[PDB]
RNA sequence: AGCCAGGAUGUUGGCUUAGAAGCAGCCAUCAUUUAAAGAAAGCGUAAUAGCUCACUGGUCGAGUCGGCCUGCGCGGAAGAU
């Protein structure tokens, strides 16, 4: 009976971290090891990402009970749940930064704005620019249509030209 | 604190208190001011576990005796040698 | 392969490893010779004060060559030093020594902020407190 | 206790009837087994084989557990058998297989002949080491014991013949 | 084996058993602490 | 209940100690991290280690845990025609 206050406290969490978060990702982990407790847990701080260990049973209530697009048959099992809030630049790395730092092999999932992104999708919004980085591809955007178009053009025309 | 609901003594004297205890049940009395004393007798095991707690006697009780509530505090109690099991109690009117 | 063991703990004096018993455990056992390793280690280890014991990790290869990686100096120290005693008071709780500021409490949490676990440095400073209290040290505000 | 109530369950290519207070059990390996149990009474369908307690045994389901549990280990008897293995380390002591006896070194002077019975099969790839195959787990279980009634692993270098595994440590003798 | 008695739990390992319908000691850390008496 | 996976950090806290470790002894028994961990109940390594317990997650699918009041059993229970 996990409803009872004294457990409730995990349960109420889940509407924030799982469906109200900017991103998340979702792993089969048991647990975490010294290694990630030490060090992954303390680079997310930096990163505006935080994670915790999840029960079946819980979620077996409140992924079924929460509207997901096909994310909640990623909370089946034991659960690592990896979440972020803000900055949606940095927040949409985190399936990048845990394949990195961790086994990439045991994730089940991986979301923005708290919906399934699949593997073969996430790629790009996993590489996203950070405001910083964003307005420098916009400047790089408007001279590769505007410029960089025509200059490869010109390469190309080159090229065909040294060919017989 | 409490609230616990009894019966009036059936039968006294030297057998018929073994007798009740031998029924799983114990006697007691309320009496209080210029008011008569009543003998009544109720269950063991659940009064046990509430004359256990200190709010038994740090405060009041309500006891039902034929089908009527009235409020009391606890006064005393006697035990049987060997175990703490309840031979006896006196209540207050309250 | 290792074959010997790796990352084995050890505490030592910087330039002031003379006695064998204190890193047999680690060293002698791995057919490590305290001065070999000595030459190394006050050499890659130049920067602290030698007076201190540093705690270091050590791992020995199957050829008898070494190599090792240290941490901060222990919290209990760092109080030692920064409050002026001989030693702790041996009896903590019951009976207490010295003094520190909690602006000297905050630069052993600093200190230890590359080396714990913690999220936040007044926290980490609650935990060399957490230390302070274990070796009778009395701290104030 | 919950299991003594739910169904074993029948693999591919095993076949089981039911006679009463009797189970009879064919297939591969084992082949063919059949065991009498009065404290149960047995039902079957298809894929599954299910015990309980008879008048005066209903205590706990203590019988249709036993009865669960062994048909539950005679469906790998007539699947693939059981003590798939058996060594032995030590100064020479031996251990390798001649037709259905055991082939080893001795330390006495007559022949102790250690021999497999019907349904059991054994091959050894060295004179330490035997590889066995069984119709059911307490025949061969009881033969793999008896082959180290008195060859089991000693207390201070631990020599003697091992099912290939052990639980001696080992000690060392008289007061440093 | 000892006799002794009231089954004593002398280590962890001491898992103490009912055989031939009376109560023993059995320990496989330590057979020392075979024990036949309740 | 079993089985399977995790079983933190300051920090080999202080003092002592051959030297000494969570675990040779005495004293503190805190704070942070944390799904979670006694400045460690028990095992255990030359010893730092390492492994269980404690503490957390899975697997699986109905009952289950310890104490209390109270009746009955067993062994404890060796002797001479």
């Amino acid at each position: 009976a996990l409803n009872l206050q004294d457990k409730q406290a995990i349960v109420a969490e889940v509407s924030e971290v799982a469906k109200g978060a900017l991103s998340a990702v979702v792993a089969d982990s048991r647990g975490v090891t010294v290694d990630k407790m030490t060090e992954l847990r303390k680079a997310g701080r930096e990163a505006g990402v935080y994670m915790r260990v999840v029960r079946n049973t819980l979620l077996r209530r409140a992924v079924e009970g929460t509207p997901f697009e096909c994310l909640k048959d990623a909370f089946v099992g034991p659960t690592l749940i990896a979440y972020s809030m803000e900055h949606p630049g940095a927040a949409a790395r985190l399936f990048k930064e845990f394949a990195k730092a961790n086994a990439k092999f045991e994730v089940k999932a991986a979301a923005f704005e708290g919906e399934l992104i699949p593997a073969s999708q996430i790629d790009r919004l996993a590489t996203l620019p950070t405001y910083e980085e964003a307005i420098a591809r916009l400047m790089a955007t408007m001279k590769e249509a505007s410029a960089g178009k025509l200059v490869r053009t010109l390469a190309a025309v080159r090229d065909a030209k040294e060919a017989a | 604190m409490f609230t616990i609901n009894a019966e009036v003594r059936k039968e006294q004297g030297k057998g018929a208190s073994r007798r009740l205890r031998a029924a799983n049940k114990f006697p007691a009395i309320i009496y209080g001011g210029k008011e008569a004393p009543l003998a009544i007798e109720l269950d063991h095991d659940k009064v046990m576990n509430m004359q256990a707690k200190a709010e038994f006697y740090s405060e009041v009780l309500t006891i039902v005796v034929d089908g009527k509530e009235i409020k009391v505090k606890a006064q005393d109690v006697q035990r049987h040698p060997y175990k703490p099991k309840l031979q006896h109690i006196d209540f207050v009117r309250a | 392969a290792k074959k010997v063991q790796a990352y084995v703990k050890l505490q030592v004096a910087a330039g002031m490893a003379n006695p064998s018993p204190p890193v047999g455990p680690a060293l002698g056992q791995q057919g490590v010779n305290i001065m070999e390793f000595c030459k190394a280690f006050n050499a890659k280890t130049d920067s602290i004060e030698k007076g201190l014991p540093i705690p270091v990790v050590i791992t020995v290869y199957a050829d008898r060559s070494f190599t090792f990686v240290t941490k901060t100096p222990p919290a209990a120290v760092l109080l030692k030093k920064a409050a002026g005693i001989k030693s702790g008071s041996g009896k903590p709780n019951k009976d207490k020594v010295g003094k520190i500021s909690r602006a000297q409490l905050q630069e052993i949490a600093q200190t230890k902020a590359a080396d714990m676990t913690g999220a936040d440095i007044e926290a980490m400073t609650r935990s060399i407190e957490g230390t302070a209290r274990s070796m009778g040290l009395v701290v104030e505000d | 206790s919950r299991v003594a109530k739910a169904p074993v369950v029948v693999p591919a290519g095993v076949d089981v009837k039911i006679n009463g207070q009797v189970i009879t059990i064919k297939g591969k390996n084992g082949e063919l087994t059949r065991t009498l149990n009065d404290a149960v009474e047995v039902k079957h369908a298809d894929n599954t084989l299910t015990f309980g307690p008879r008048d005066g045994y209903a205590d706990g389901w203590a019988q249709a557990g036993t009865a669960r549990a062994l048909l539950n280990s005679m469906v790998i008897g007539v699947t693939e058998g059981f003590t798939k293995k058996l060594q032995l380390v030590g100064v020479g002591y031996r251990a390798a297989v001649k037709g259905n006896v055991i082939n080893l070194s001795l330390g006495f002077s007559h022949p102790v002949d250690h021999q497999l019975p019907a349904g059991i099969t054994a091959e050894c790839p060295t004179q330490t080491e035997i590889v066995l195959k069984g119709a059911d787990k307490q025949v061969i279980g009881q033969v793999a014991a008896d082959l180290r009634a008195y060859r089991r692993p000693e207390p201070y270098k631990g020599k003697g013949v091992r099912y290939a595994d052990e639980v001696v440590r080992t000690k060392e003798a008289k007061k440093k | 084996m000892k006799v002794r008695a009231s089954v004593k739990k002398l280590c962890r390992n001491c898992k103490i058993v009912k055989r031939d319908g009376v109560i023993r000691v059995i320990c496989s850390a330590e057979p020392k602490h075979k024990q036949r008496q309740g």
